[PDB]
């Protein structure tokens, strides 16, 4: 009303971006608060309608986005609302309007409304896979009748997004923290993607295709939460077992299937490694030990209860090809397989490779 | 020599890259005219001047514009780094020049010889020595531009230097037993 | 005792290789009686070396990250084996290691005690699992240093709501307004 | 707070509503600064964030030069133009105060 | 061999199974890492014209078997900390050695997909460099960096440039 018919007031006043920002100030006074849906809105409809948007009405918006003086997130809201019945090139117009925007999101200031910033984005995230589906449909229309011109134009658009921030705990955590609240938009994500499974596949871009499977991946990076050389080797695992051997035989398996589990989160053991290392440990400690009554014990440890560790194992996670790979490691070692048969009087390893078969 | 020089500093003194592509204008016919051999205290009275200036801002464009002296082949790489990291007024104390001087040899040092990069690489780990263990919560970020440098030159994938050159540097300046 | 004069030894040692070996090995050694060792460490050792300001040049890098890594591996250790009751000491020694944590952030004063506890934070949000889920027993007047660990980050995003107690009302306001500086 | 920051802040011209960052920690030696243009002659801009090097006075307060701010538009590009030139101009002993007016007087003639 | 042929993806960092000092006191050693033992204390103990024949048992016996990536480590870790002796005496088997080791960084350039441990070859070849034979291999090394893989070349360029 009043506050649009000042937006009339440079209907064709070509005031400018500047004495449009004077005039504004002079109009609705800013004395107690604004911006509570004031510019946005009134901006934007007066801008779209019709065919062509006013450059000129438009030109005060991308002024006002410039010079933080709207939100930085009732626009965001304000492109959500839009509703892409025009299927012209208004839609670019509201992409070049998120250009210079997207990238750098500060909302810095007051800051509680920062989470309705995320909730924004999440409106905007939705309205980009919308636009998406129309100008997809576009595609399809087009192959059936007219050759592309600016169909995937939005897929730099989704660009705009992919970067740690843009889809961080700006949009990604805080999507979650924002679907404790609006669990139905975590479902919105979801259900434009189903669509997305329809209208994406279909399409015969290759490039474009593989581009919007990264964002889609990226997408189905909203569960996201190293070292691949570890050269080293692992000693903790070694001496985690050859304790568990020396001070505390009789202690349960789950104990030390707990235990175990820790450690090769904590150091990210590839799991190969790890078997590799709880058997080296196992007959380390046979081969140093007492004479009589204590290898009887690192015996009994090594081929009955570590075999039920691993199998236990086996169940809290392609373990037998993992627990293979370990094996062909440690039959790759003849000094300490060969001590291990000496001390033992027997082959130590055909014993306990036939063992380690006999359960799962 | 001395005259239009300090002549060349009352006018920096006395639209901003339009004033300093006229100040590399200035600097271009003076170089032309410039002996072969004084290039050094002439680098030396330049960099001098520019640690003078105790505002941010007047270094900042006097360091853009040596950017642009040394990027255009104008100055030597080799001569103007060391001249910038080998200086009397390079104090840690004052951070600004510190943030600022280590922002410019991060740009220009990408192009020096490998035996240029050993030089230099010695003389920052000799400058982040002086630097003691405690410093206020506020400067870290900014002294924090050495780590830049040392990082760029010791990256294999930037391949700067010799490797095996970077680790005799700083083994001779850290020996066995010292972190 | 046990715990002082062994990270007393792996603070001697010089070189990373040997310091990563001793960690990986002081764990195992520590596992007898993992609960009061971690008791131990935390509390009465990492508080005396991050409050001394003559026992801070221990804390450099190669040793430094070693003794980090072992206690957030203590910590989780912890924790894991078998409104939260404030009456274990297990929750009153992370406690007050955090608070720890935060006064040395936010100090006048930076040095290798500030990059240890930066280091301490990194490795927390590395190994981070479902167990600790709020960088476990992140108290509820923290997170009020997620903010300086925004200011001074040398740290990527998106590990601060790793950090930060999501899944609460006030949670969401402090994750936004931190990253929306990140 | 440096307490004659506290001063200069006291003493300014109403328009110039000068806050403290949210983001830092204005604990520091050095404050940071979140100021907004109002005054209704102009126009209204970005914001200038300030940053006092607490040694000051006879220290400059850094300007945050950003084309993030100013890229979009003409109006805003001018103003950063004459901003930059004119704070070049100032002389190696800046007060939050003439900054403050270097940049009213740079919205000023960016309206020209 | 086995070990260092084919089943390399079984034997874990090759830098770690090639010393025996450790590897061993904790029970992972490897027979490879055994005969690298007694290869160094027989060499360490004979005379200067006994290793005289350590370069002619590198090109005309060693040069055409190694082609693996571990074969090449395990051919440097045998002969490189014996060119300290090599030079103060015979200053021309090192040389040669150093002829033999470039030529079989070629090959194996020229025989494997892609060379993983690149940082530590090209550091002890830059060792090498700098130490022992200094500024008098420059013209048969220059040819075998020629025609080594763009990133090889891109490390060992001040070789000789």
């Amino acid at each position: 009303v009043n506050l649009k018919q000042a937006i009339l007031q440079a209907w064709k006043e070509r005031w400018s971006d500047y004495q449009w920002a004077i005039n504004m100030k002079k109009f609705f006074p800013k004395g107690a608060t604004w911006d509570i849906l004031n510019l946005a809105d009134a901006l934007l409809e007066q801008a779209m309608i019709g065919p062509s948007p006013n450059p000129l009405i438009l030109s005060y918006l991308k002024y006002a986005i410039s010079s933080q003086m709207v939100s930085y997130s009732s626009v965001l809201t304000a492109i959500s609302k839009f509703d892409d019945f025009s299927r012209d090139l208004c839609v670019q117009a509201l992409l070049d309007i998120m250009d210079m925007f997207c990238d750098r999101l500060s909302c810095h200031g007051k800051a509680e409304e920062c989470i309705g910033l995320c909730r924004a984005l999440l409106s905007a995230l939705h309205w980009l896979l919308r636009c998406t589906a129309a100008s997809a449909e576009r595609l399809r229309e087009g192959l059936e009748a007219g050759t592309p011109a600016a169909g995937e134009k939005q897929l730099a658009m989704c660009l705009q997004r992919l970067e740690k921030t843009l889809s961080s705990t700006k949009n990604r955590a805080l999507l979650h923290i924002a679907k404790l609240e609006e669990a139905s938009s975590w479902t919105a994500i979801e259900h434009s993607l189903l669509k997305l499974g329809e209208i994406l596949a279909n399409l015969s871009n290759p490039q474009l295709r593989s581009q919007a499977e990264q964002c889609g991946t990226l997408i189905r990076s909203i569960p996201t939460m190293a070292e691949q050389m570890h050269k080293t080797g692992f000693p903790t695992v070694h001496a985690v077992i050859l304790l568990e051997g020396t001070m505390n035989l009789t202690g349960e398996t789950q104990s030390l299937v707990e235990q175990l589990t820790m450690v090769k989160r904590m150091q990210h053991i590839p799991t190969p490694l790890f078997v590799l290392e709880i058997w080296k440990a196992c007959f380390v400690g046979l081969i140093e030990s007492p004479e009589g009554t204590e290898e009887l014990k690192w015996t009994a440890f090594t081929f009955l209860k570590i075999p039920q560790v691993l199998v236990k194992l086996k169940k809290y996670s392609d373990f037998t090809e993992d627990v293979n790979c370990a094996f062909e490691f440690l039959l790759k070692l003849t000094p300490l397989l060969d001590k291990a048969d000496q001390r033992c009087n027997c082959d130590c390893t055909n014993f306990l490779l036939q063992e380690c078969g006999k359960q799962g | 020599m001395e005259t239009q020089l300090q002549s060349i500093f009352e006018e920096v003194v006395k639209d901003e890259k339009t004033k300093l592509i006229s100040c590399l204008g200035a600097f271009r016919q003076f170089w032309g005219g410039l002996s072969q051999e004084s290039h050094e205290q002439c680098i030396q009275w330049i960099v001098k001047f520019i640690h003078g200036q105790h505002s941010p801002k007047r270094i900042s464009f006097l360091y853009d514009c040596l950017a642009m002296a040394v990027e255009t082949g104008l100055l030597p790489p080799r001569l103007v780094c060391e001249s910038l990291i080998n200086s009397d007024t390079l104090e840690w104390e004052r951070t600004q020049l510190w943030a600022l001087t280590f922002k410019l040899v991060r740009k220009i040092i990408g192009g020096v010889d490998y035996k240029g990069v050993r030089d230099l690489l010695k003389v920052i780990l000799e400058k982040i020595l002086t630097i003691p263990n405690t410093v206020s919560s506020a400067v870290v970020q900014q002294l924090l531009a050495a780590r830049e440098v040392i990082a760029y030159i010791l990256e294999r994938n930037a391949c700067l230097l010799p490797a095996y050159f970077a680790v005799t540097e700083i083994r001779k300046l850290y020996p066995e037993g010292k972190l | 005792w046990f715990c002082n004069n062994l990270i007393k030894e792996l603070l001697k040692e010089t070189r990373k290789e040997h310091t990563l070996r001793a960690v990986e090995l002081l764990y195992s050694i520590f596992c007898l009686d993992m609960q009061q060792v971690t008791l131990v460490l935390l509390g009465h050792i990492l508080p005396g070396l991050l409050t001394d300001s003559s026992k801070w040049h221990s804390l450099m890098d190669p040793p430094g990250t070693a003794l980090a890594k072992l206690a957030v591996w203590c910590a989780l250790s912890s924790y894991s084996s078998h409104t939260v009751n404030m009456r274990d000491p297990l929750n009153r020694v992370l406690a007050n290691l955090f608070l720890l944590i935060s006064s040395i952030l936010g100090s006048r004063t930076a040095g290798p005690h500030t990059q240890f506890v930066q280091w301490f934070m990194e490795e927390c949000v590395d190994c981070l699992e479902q167990g600790g889920r709020g960088s476990v027993l992140q108290f509820m007047p923290f997170t009020t240093v997620s903010e300086l660990v925004k200011v001074s980050a040398m740290s990527s995003p998106k590990v601060v709501l790793a950090i930060t107690d999501l899944s609460l009302p006030l949670g969401r306001q402090v994750a936004a307004k931190a990253i929306a500086a990140l | 707070i440096p307490s004659v920051l506290q001063g200069e802040v006291a003493r300014l011209d109403p328009k110039f509503l000068v806050n403290l960052d949210p983001s830092h920690c204005s604990n520091n030696g050095t404050v940071h600064l979140i100021c907004k243009l109002d005054d209704k002659d102009l126009p209204s801009v970005p914001p200038l964030e300030l940053s006092v090097p607490a040694d000051y006075p006879a220290q400059s307060p850094l300007w945050i030069d950003r084309q993030w701010q100013y890229d979009a538009n003409p109006f805003l590009q001018s103003v950063h133009r004459c901003m930059t030139s004119r704070l070049l101009q100032l002389p190696d002993k800046h007060s939050v105060t003439a900054l403050l007016n270097t940049w009213a007087q740079s919205v000023h003639q960016a309206c020209l | 061999s086995p070990s260092l042929t084919s089943e390399t993806e079984w034997v874990g960092y090759p830098f770690r199974l090639f010393d025996f000092t450790a590897c061993h006191q904790s029970y992972s050693e490897m027979s490879c890492s055994y005969t690298l033992a007694l290869a160094h204390a027989v060499w360490h103990h004979s005379s200067i014209g006994q290793l005289s024949l350590i370069p002619k048992f590198l090109t005309e016996v060693l040069l055409p078997i190694v082609k693996t990536e571990f074969q090449l480590l395990y051919v440097y870790h045998l002969v490189g900390p014996f060119l300290q002796r090599f030079q103060q005496e015979r200053t021309r088997c090192m040389i040669e050695i150093g002829v033999a080791f470039y030529d079989m960084l070629l090959n194996v350039d020229q025989c494997s997909t892609h060379l993983n441990y690149m940082d530590p070859i090209c550091d002890f070849l830059y060792h090498m460099k700098y130490m022992f034979t200094g500024d008098s291999v420059k013209e048969q090394v220059e040819k075998i960096i020629c025609n080594l893989k763009p990133a090889l070349k891109l490390r060992l360029r001040f070789i000789t440039h």
